[PDB]
């Protein structure tokens, strides 16, 4: 796992001793390269999972999560190079050097083998976050943002701290091996329940929960683009996983104590769906969209199936990729018209027709069209809520039919219609930005043909 | 479409107005070309009537009777001309009309094609830059201090004056332009 | 260039605090009225009236035609809901509530005379078809250890 | 004489059936002059800067702000805790809540109870 | 190796081959959609072989050329269908979308980006295809979704007018209405037979509960537009004319009753969903008929008919005559195909006018378009011998002669007698009589492509009926003893329709001028189903959304009950703990105050 990490810290002192104008350059080179590195992690044994020493090992769930943050952060430094051109070079390192420090922050999350190491980094990962989100964010209300999305994680991820050294105080240990393999079943007590309710609701507020998740409206639309792109592809995800990663020591009493989170997820993803049709920002209807998926999400982690981890991966996956590029087309118009106005800029497809296929290829991921992951993973996540209950299909159909609205309708009002005609700054669509598009979109529809990559070790 | 409209509309635009929507809808009843033609006939002299009324609130009040009348026995589903508002091609061709400030953005290679055609357009930059500030000030004059009271603009009114805000009225993409 | 007292403030309640609210959203004091004032947080915008913009003039020189608005006007609550891509309340050649009974009472009549068919369904004077095996004991599903119990048919 | 047209919500009154327009004041004239010079004094404001050639980029429109404002940032600070609004957060935020829960309850309930009884038909059931 | 299965994948194959060369360099000339077209009369002539193949001996097949996933004990697999359905439906589509790009060279020639539509047609086309020979329900999910995409996207083909846009998610609504119902489906034949491949579903639902049939007839009903979700086919005319001749007449639309047909052994064990099925094709065709025959463009009416022919399908999958319902799809492709194709040139001709009002004599100035409607029309009212002889008088005859609601009988009547009602009125008002259109004539029907269409659609619709019904083993019981008046009914029907609709049409000649009755008006705006069902569900929903989920909980009770409270307590906290004089005297009063606490509270508990 070393052979992952050491690059990741060389490219600090890499772009650190790098000229003026080659900074961009040599960064995106040497992620890329790491990136192609760091895809051998995808073979995996099946029986069990690689553990290269004490400290590090890789799970069929780890791989793709890994993949995709290295994968991540070259589109990253290729959507900030536009906006930061003014920056002084100092500033510019400093910016990059909080990229590299995330990465490096997650890359090892991701492979802890012990649990207050994966807390440590995971709560390490908002130093950077919220130094982007509160230097290099536009507005004014970036502060408030990053205040919320600050506090919202630490009141949860505290209690999971104290759990954490509670269970290793009463079990010995807390390596996830250790803890799998010397797992007992959690009494029904007022202490268990508490004990539950501290080592979940942490990764509840990363996900976010709806009812919680009132940070994430604030702190994707006030980050610049790869601010957002890595809260919305990477960061989410960390409540994912360390729910499938703690749910081991918590049966048999999940049976009873995600019922008012399964309540919330549900009546939640289908209110979010609502909100996204009355939304007057671009970025806001984006971030609840996140939402309504990550709800399915936690939906699919509740309910403790084989078949619910499969499509809850698939759709993490999926949905990381199509966030990120949502959020990239719609900076691009934010840098053409300077406003987030989805109302503003309208029939762009007159003008930019090559970026209107772009968003239309996003909008129909973001709708889960056969046969994308996305569809994949929601279809999974669906069959183990019907097999939970029947009546479950009810929303999840309800759901589709919200996603889909707002989905066309986000397009049909940035790309349709006739263009507004005082707005003459619209210049023809650049190199890197089509690029850019075409990475993100590359790989999803790659990860078609070989579908049992991103479907975990339930596979 | 092209007239600045006014504060209001008189009896008389009223009453025209309604002429014809009744006219429009009943050709719409009437499929026939001679069955119309009888039935309009018919409603002129209906409407010429009260022609020469000189009450003006009992003239209101036929209005108002005449307008009941046509919303009760109007036709659901009238003829409307392809290309009107409620045609069905009405807004067709609105994808294909591209603003004339796309050209500049064109790469000069674009442009070693139709070489007198940019030369042209040059020329109608030149024409529209030279004009702007006499517009402005022609339009700084002819206003009263308390603001435009219409949406009516003065002709030019001096040698070589172009009429004021020209430029989006004259390049207009086109009704077909591709 | 938008200053500070140009944005949307609390409920009016002075005459001076109406006026002031109506010249910034470019009305006369005659027409502007806010919202009703409670918790809602509608504050200081105006209560247009609840047109689309399909009832519009299409044949008015709009800033905007697909919109049909104009530049610097101000804008309904919920233009979004209005945009003629979606709710519409024009008026219709039949009154509301008229409509509504006759489709209603043409599913109703639909739906019951469909259950009294069924009560009353219309066949042919025939008996029931006959099969040769037992009713094709062994075709439809087999288990052919039990001795299923002799259908026996007799011509007529 | 004909039957008469009744307005609503979603079938608004047409303005030849509206009686306002055809009792006219001089008040209601000068009402009407005064809304044409607003209009025509906006139409001259904006046709400036769209016709000016030296103009490049995007008009700001002050009332699209004041309007995203509004329904963005402005709702907070103009909210009170009212009967209705605290009458309408609770119905509206917890009543779905606790109605899913009955009903998704109650279902899995006889299931499971349906299930100890040994009378379920779960034949060829081996995926979940 | 049996060149059956190389035949029928390869025709599926070839077709993708202009997809690929899209990004080539004939997509920059005008040799695109010449190319296209020649591909697809390759495709066609192609998959004529199969189908002799299956005409002789009767082959099926089914292909599991690839593995995509195993998930556990399921296994995914790409799995092609090549049973009586897919080898007779296939050569059917292609000959159709052979003949309807060739017209639409003509019809959309000054159309700036007619290769891009050229693609479109050919990518739905694929689509479809795909949706038929699907032998697993996510296959079959893959072609739902793509041909969905596609209608949409066509149907939105001009985006500078907002109807289109409306039209095209609106048909993406009701579309994911039916998809609901396809998803149920699917969980639950995962969930209880473990597989997804329809050959396990058949052996293991000897008796199939109702929960995968009502799934199943839900997104039949959407696809399909039945009558609770009827609206988006008539609204689909805001795109091209190819496109309304090609999707929504004869190829996509059938979808839903082809899913119903996939699904017949299962269909057949159950009677409370064929009941289901039949009452509500019985509504969808008589509503949507009842509906066309006060129409006055001429798109609306064709589309109302496609309409009222799926309710009829729908109708003959509920007396259990699966078959039956196939042949007729095959049957009315042919003449509604050739029906819009007709509607298209007249409406090219007349300076792209739609209104039937505004169209005069046509039956000299337009021959064979006169012809070629004047046979399908015939066609499509079942006159004896021709293509929709062979098909709808034997579900009329099926429909009389069996266990059936009253109900649906009667009202499959009345929609026949509408159906003449209509194709009078078409006729009638588009083709008779004197010019109504302006002065400036430009009709000009004398173009190759048009004319070879056109005429091609018309010998398939007057020998197709005959040779397929005598190409194909008899998979039904013929209904070969029944009442003479009851023989006759379809007949009866159909000329009481003739009469009466001309009877009404020749009394409008009348210098006579009466108002509208209420029965015009509900039929003529469809009953008030779009004036209602588009206003008040879409205005509560939205309204609901802003107001309730937006505004209500997000930016108002969310914010007050963690955030908020938590800043005001703290902030009054601060603000006592804080606020202290700097007088020493009160704070070594509090000293002494906690000294005495501390010595009583605790120095006494030991
Ligand atoms: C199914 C057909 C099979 C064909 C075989 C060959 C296909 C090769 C395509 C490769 C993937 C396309 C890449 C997408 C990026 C866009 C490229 C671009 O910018 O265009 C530049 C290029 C240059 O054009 P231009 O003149 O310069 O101007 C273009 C303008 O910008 C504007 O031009 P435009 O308006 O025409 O837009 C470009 C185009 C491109 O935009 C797109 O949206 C295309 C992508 C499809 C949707 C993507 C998300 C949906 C989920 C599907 C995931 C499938 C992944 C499978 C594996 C893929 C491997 C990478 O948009 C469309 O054509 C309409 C989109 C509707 C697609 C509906 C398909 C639904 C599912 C169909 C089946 C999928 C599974 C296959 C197997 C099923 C069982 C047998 O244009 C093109 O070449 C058009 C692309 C060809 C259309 C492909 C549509 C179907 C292909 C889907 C994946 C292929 C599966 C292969 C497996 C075997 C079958
Ligand atoms: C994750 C999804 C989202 C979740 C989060 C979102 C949703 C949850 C959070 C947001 C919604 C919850 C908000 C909680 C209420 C906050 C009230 C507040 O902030 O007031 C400050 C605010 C400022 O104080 P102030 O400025 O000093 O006072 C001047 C007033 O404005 C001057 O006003 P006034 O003098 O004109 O009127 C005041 C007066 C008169 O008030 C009125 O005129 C209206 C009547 C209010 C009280 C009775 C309600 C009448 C209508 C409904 C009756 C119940 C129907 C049945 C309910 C169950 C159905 C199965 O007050 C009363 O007479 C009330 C007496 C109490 C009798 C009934 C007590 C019932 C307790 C709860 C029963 C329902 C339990 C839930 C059942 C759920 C089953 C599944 O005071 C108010 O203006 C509101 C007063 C009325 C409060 C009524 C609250 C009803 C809503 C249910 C409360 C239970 C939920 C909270 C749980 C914890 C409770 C200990
Ligand atoms: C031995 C057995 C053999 C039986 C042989 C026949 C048996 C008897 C047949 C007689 C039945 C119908 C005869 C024709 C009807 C109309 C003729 C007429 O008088 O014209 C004047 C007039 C037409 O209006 P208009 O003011 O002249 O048009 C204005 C301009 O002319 C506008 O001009 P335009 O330029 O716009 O275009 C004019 C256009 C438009 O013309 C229209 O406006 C007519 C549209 C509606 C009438 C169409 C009749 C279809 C009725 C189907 C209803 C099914 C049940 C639905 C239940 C609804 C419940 C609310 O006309 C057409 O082009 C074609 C129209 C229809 C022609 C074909 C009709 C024949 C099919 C029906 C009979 C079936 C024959 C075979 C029997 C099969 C089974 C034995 O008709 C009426 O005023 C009343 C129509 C009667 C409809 C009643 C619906 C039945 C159910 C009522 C409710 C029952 C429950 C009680 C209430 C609920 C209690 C809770
Ligand atoms: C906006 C979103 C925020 C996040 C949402 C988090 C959700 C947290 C809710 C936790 C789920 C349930 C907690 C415990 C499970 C049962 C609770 C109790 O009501 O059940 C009964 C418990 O009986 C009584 O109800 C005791 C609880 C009563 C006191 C609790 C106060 C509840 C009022 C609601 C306050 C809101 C809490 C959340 C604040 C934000 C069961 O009866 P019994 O079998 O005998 O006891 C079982 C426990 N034993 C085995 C140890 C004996
Ligand atoms: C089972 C789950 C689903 C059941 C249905 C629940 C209700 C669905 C509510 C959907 C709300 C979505 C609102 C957002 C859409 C944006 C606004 C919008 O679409 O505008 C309406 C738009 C424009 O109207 P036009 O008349 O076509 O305009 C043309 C001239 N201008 O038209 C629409 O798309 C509206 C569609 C609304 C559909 C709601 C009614 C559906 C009811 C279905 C019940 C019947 C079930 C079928 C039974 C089958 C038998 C088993
Ligand atoms: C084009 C130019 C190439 C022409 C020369 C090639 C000549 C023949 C060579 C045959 C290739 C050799 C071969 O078939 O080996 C098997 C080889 C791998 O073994 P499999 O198990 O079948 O699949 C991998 C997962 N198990 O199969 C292949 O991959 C080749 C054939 C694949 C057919 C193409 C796939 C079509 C579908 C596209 C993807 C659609 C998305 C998935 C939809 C799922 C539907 C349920
Ligand atoms: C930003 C919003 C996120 C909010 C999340 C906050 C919820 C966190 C969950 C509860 C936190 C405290 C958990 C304590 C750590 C668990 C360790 C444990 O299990 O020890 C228990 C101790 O249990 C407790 O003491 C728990 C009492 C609660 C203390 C603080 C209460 C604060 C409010 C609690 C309810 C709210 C929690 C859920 C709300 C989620 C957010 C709304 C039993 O130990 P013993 O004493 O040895 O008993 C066995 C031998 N006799």
């Amino acid at each position: 796992m070393l052979k992952i990490i050491i690059p990741t810290t060389m490219l600090l002192p890499m772009t650190w001793m790098s000229k003026h104008n080659m900074i961009w350059i040599n960064a995106t080179v040497h992620s890329l390269l790491i990136s192609l590195i760091s895809l051998s992690l995808l073979n995996q044994l099946g029986e069990n999972s690689l553990n290269f020493s004490l400290t590090f090992f890789s799970d069929s769930l780890s791989a793709p999560l890994l993949v995709l943050t290295t994968w991540l952060l070259p589109l990253m430094l290729m959507a900030s190079q536009s906006h930061l051109s003014k920056e002084t070079t100092t500033r510019k390192k400093l910016y990059i050097t909080m990229l590299i420090l995330l990465q490096l922050f997650l890359i090892m999350t991701f492979t802890a083998t012990e649990l207050i190491l994966f807390y440590i980094l995971f709560e390490a990962t908002l130093v950077p976050t919220l130094i982007i989100i509160t230097r290099w964010g536009n507005q004014t209300e970036r502060l408030n943002a990053g205040l919320y999305f600050l506090f919202y994680t630490l009141a949860g991820s505290l209690p999971l701290l104290v759990a954490l050294v509670y269970i290793q105080n009463t079990t010995g240990s807390l390596n996830f091996l250790i803890i799998h393999y010397w797992s007992h079943p959690l009494s029904n007590s007022w202490s268990n329940i508490f004990m539950w309710l501290a080592c979940i609701m942490a990764f509840m507020v990363k996900m976010p929960l709806y009812g919680l998740h009132l940070w994430l409206p604030k702190a994707h639309v006030e980050a610049p683009i790869a601010g957002s792109m890595v809260l919305a592809a990477v960061l989410l995800k960390l409540g994912g996983y360390g729910m499938m990663r703690i749910t081991t020591i918590l049966n048999p009493l999940t049976n009873y104590m995600a019922y008012p989170f399964l309540m919330l997820s549900m009546w939640g993803m289908i209110m979010t769906s609502s909100i996204c049709l009355r939304q007057t920002d671009l970025k806001s209807l984006i971030a609840y969209s996140s939402v309504s998926h990550m709800a399915l999400v936690i939906v699919a982690i509740m309910i403790q199936t084989p078949w619910s981890f499969m499509g809850a991966t698939a759709l993490m996956i999926a949905h990381g990729l199509t966030s990120s590029m949502l959020f990239c087309l719609a900076n691009t118009n934010y840098e053409r018209v300077h406003s987030r106005t989805m109302i503003l800029a309208r029939g762009l497809q007159t003008l930019l027709p090559l970026m209107a296929t772009w968003w239309l290829v996003a909008s129909l991921t973001n709708l889960a069209l056969p046969p994308s992951i996305n569809l994949i993973g929601e279809l999974f996540i669906i069959t183990a809520s019907f097999s939970w209950s029947n009546i479950t299909i009810i929303l999840m159909g309800m759901n589709m039919m919200i996603t889909a609205l707002y989905s066309l309708y986000m397009l049909i009002t940035t790309q349709r219609g006739k263009y507004t005609h005082h707005i003459n700054n619209i210049k023809p669509s650049f190199t890197r930005e089509n690029a850019l598009m075409a990475l993100h979109i590359l790989p999803l529809l790659l990860l078609t043909l070989n579908p049992k990559m991103i479907l975990g070790p339930l596979y | 479409a092209f007239s600045a409209p006014a504060a209001y509309l008189t009896h008389q635009q009223k009453v025209l107005r309604l002429y014809k929507r009744a006219l429009r809808h009943l050709e719409s009843w009437c499929v026939h070309r001679d069955k119309y033609r009888y039935f309009a006939c018919l409603m002129r002299a209906r409407f010429d009537e009260h022609k020469n009324e000189k009450d003006m609130v009992k003239a209101t009040q036929l209005l108002r009777q005449a307008e009941e009348e046509f919303w009760y026995g109007q036709h659901p589903q009238p003829y409307i001309f392809p290309e009107s508002p409620g045609g069905t091609s009405y807004e067709r061709y609105e994808c294909y009309k591209v603003p004339e400030w796309c050209l500049d953005d064109w790469h000069p290679s674009e442009k070693a094609m139709y070489p007198d055609y940019f030369a042209k357009r040059e020329q109608w930059k030149r024409l529209r830059r030279e004009s702007w500030e006499r517009e402005v000030k022609q339009l700084q004059e002819e206003t009263p201090p308390g603001g435009p009271r219409t949406e009516a603009l003065p002709p030019a009114r001096k040698e070589g004056d172009l009429p004021p805000l020209w430029w989006h009225i004259v390049t207009r993409p086109r009704e077909r332009p591709m | 260039h938008v200053t500070k007292d140009m944005f949307p403030g609390p409920y009016p309640k002075t005459p001076e605090e109406r006026a002031a609210a109506a010249k910034k959203y470019n009305m006369r004091v005659e027409d502007y009225e806010p919202y009703p004032d409670d918790g809602m947080g509608y504050g200081d915008y105006p209560k247009l009236p609840d047109r689309s913009q399909q009832e519009r003039d299409p044949w008015y020189d709009w800033d905007h035609p697909d919109l049909r608005l104009n530049w610097g006007e101000p804008i309904h609550w919920d233009l979004d809901m209005y945009i003629r891509n979606r709710v519409d309340t024009s008026p219709t050649p039949v009154s509301w509530n008229t409509m509504c009974k006759h489709l209603f009472g043409f599913v109703a009549f639909m739906l019951f005379m469909f259950w009294v068919g069924e009560i009353y369904p219309s066949y042919q004077p025939v008996g029931p078809k006959q099969y040769p095996y037992n009713d094709l004991y062994l075709e439809r599903g087999g288990d052919p250890t039990k001795e299923p119990e002799p259908v026996v048919h007799y011509e007529i | 004489s004909f039957p008469k047209y009744k307005p609503s919500r979603l079938a608004t009154l047409p303005a030849t059936l509206d009686p306002a327009e055809y009792d006219i004041s001089p008040e209601t004239r000068k009402a009407q002059a005064e809304r044409l010079a607003i209009r025509s004094r906006l139409k001259r404001e904006y046709l400036l800067q769209y016709n000016d050639p030296n103009r490049l980029g995007v008009i700001e429109d002050p009332a699209l702000i004041r309007w995203t404002y509004a329904r963005s940032a402005n709702i907070y600070p103009n909210f009170r805790p009212t009967p209705k609004t605290s009458l309408l957060g609770a119905l509206f935020g917890i009543g779905p809540l606790f109605f899913w829960y009955y009903v998704f309850k109650t279902d899995r309930d006889k299931k499971e109870k349906l299930i100890q009884e040994g009378k379920l038909d779960q034949t060829f059931n081996i995926s979940y | 190796m049996n060149p059956f299965a190389s035949l029928t994948l390869t025709t599926l194959t070839i077709l993708t081959i202009p997809i690929m060369m899209s990004n080539s360099n004939i997509y920059k000339t005008n040799l695109y959609p010449n190319y296209v077209k020649t591909t697809v009369s390759y495709a066609f002539t192609l998959s004529l072989v199969p189908l002799l193949m299956f005409m002789h001996t009767g082959q099926e097949m089914i292909i599991s050329n690839w593995h995509w996933m195993t998930l556990q004990t399921v296994e995914l697999s790409l799995s092609f269908k090549m049973d009586y359905f897919s080898v007779m439906f296939i050569p059917v589509a292609l000959f159709v979308t052979w003949s309807i790009m060739e017209f639409s060279m003509w019809y959309m020639h000054s159309d700036p980006f007619i290769n891009r539509f050229f693609k479109y047609l050919l990518l739905f086309l694929i689509t479809m295809m795909i949706l038929v020979t699907a032998n697993n329900l996510f296959q079959l999910f893959i072609g739902w979704e793509g041909v969905g995409i596609m209608s949409f996207l066509l149907i939105g083909w001009w985006h500078g007018r907002t109807d289109a846009n409306t039209a095209a998610l609106q048909a993406i609504l009701y579309n994911r209405i039916g998809d609901i119902g396809f998803v149920l489906s699917m969980a639950w034949f995962l969930t209880h037979s473990n597989a997804w491949d329809l050959q396990q579903i058949f052996m293991l639902n000897n008796e199939c509960p109702n929960m995968p049939l009502i799934g199943l007839l839900l997104a039949a009903a959407g696809k399909s537009a039945q009558f609770g979700l009827h609206p988006w086919l008539p609204s689909a005319m805001e795109g091209p004319t190819p496109v309304s001749a090609l999707l929504h007449s004869s190829t996509m639309v059938v979808a839903g009753v082809f899913l119903l047909i996939r699904f017949y052994p299962l269909m057949e064990t159950n009677k409370l969903v064929q009941t289901m099925t039949l009452c509500l094709g019985a509504i969808t065709t008589l509503f949507t008929a009842l509906c066309a025959i006060t129409q006055n463009d001429i798109k609306k009416i064709v589309a109302f008919s496609t309409s009222s022919q799926l309710g009829l399908m729908m109708v003959t999958i509920g007396i259990n005559q699966p078959h039956l319902a196939f042949l007729h799809i095959c049957m009315h492709a042919f003449f509604k195909a050739m029906l819009f194709m007709c509607s298209g040139s007249i409406i090219h001709s007349l300076n792209d006018e739609q209104d039937i009002r505004k169209m005069g004599g046509l039956y000299k100035a337009m021959p064979f378009t006169t012809t070629a409607l004047i046979i399908g029309s015939l066609a499509l009212t079942g006159m004896p011998y021709l293509t929709g002889f062979y098909s709808k008088d034997l579900i009329i005859e099926a429909v009389n002669m069996s266990y059936t609601n009253a109900w649906a009988l009667l009202m499959t009547l009345i929609a026949t007698s509408l159906t003449a009602a209509y194709s009078t009125r078409i006729i009638f008002f588009a083709f008779l009589g004197k010019p109504r259109f302006p002065p400036l004539v430009l009709i000009n029907e004398n173009n190759p492509l048009l004319i070879n269409s056109i005429k091609r659609l018309l010998i398939g619709s007057i020998f197709a009926g005959f040779i397929i019904s005598n190409n194909i083993p008899p998979m039904t019981v013929p209904n070969t003893t029944m009442p003479l008046y009851m023989k006759m009914t379809a007949l009866i029907v159909t000329i009481m329709g003739f009469m009466l609709a001309l009877e009404l049409n020749n009394t409008t000649y009348y210098l006579k001028f009466k108002y509208p009755s209420q029965t015009y008006k509900f039929s003529n705006m469809l009953g008030y189903y779009p004036s209602i069902m588009h206003r008040l569900p879409t205005y509560h929903n939205l309204s609901m959304s802003q107001k309730s989920a937006s505004s209500l909980l997000d930016l108002i009770w969310l914010e007050t009950i963690l955030p908020k409270t938590t800043s005001f307590i703290q902030m009054k906290m601060s603000i006592m703990v804080s606020n202290q004089k700097g007088l020493i005297k009160l704070y070594f009063l509090s000293f002494l105050i906690t000294i005495m606490i501390s010595m009583t509270l605790f120095n006494y508990h030991e």
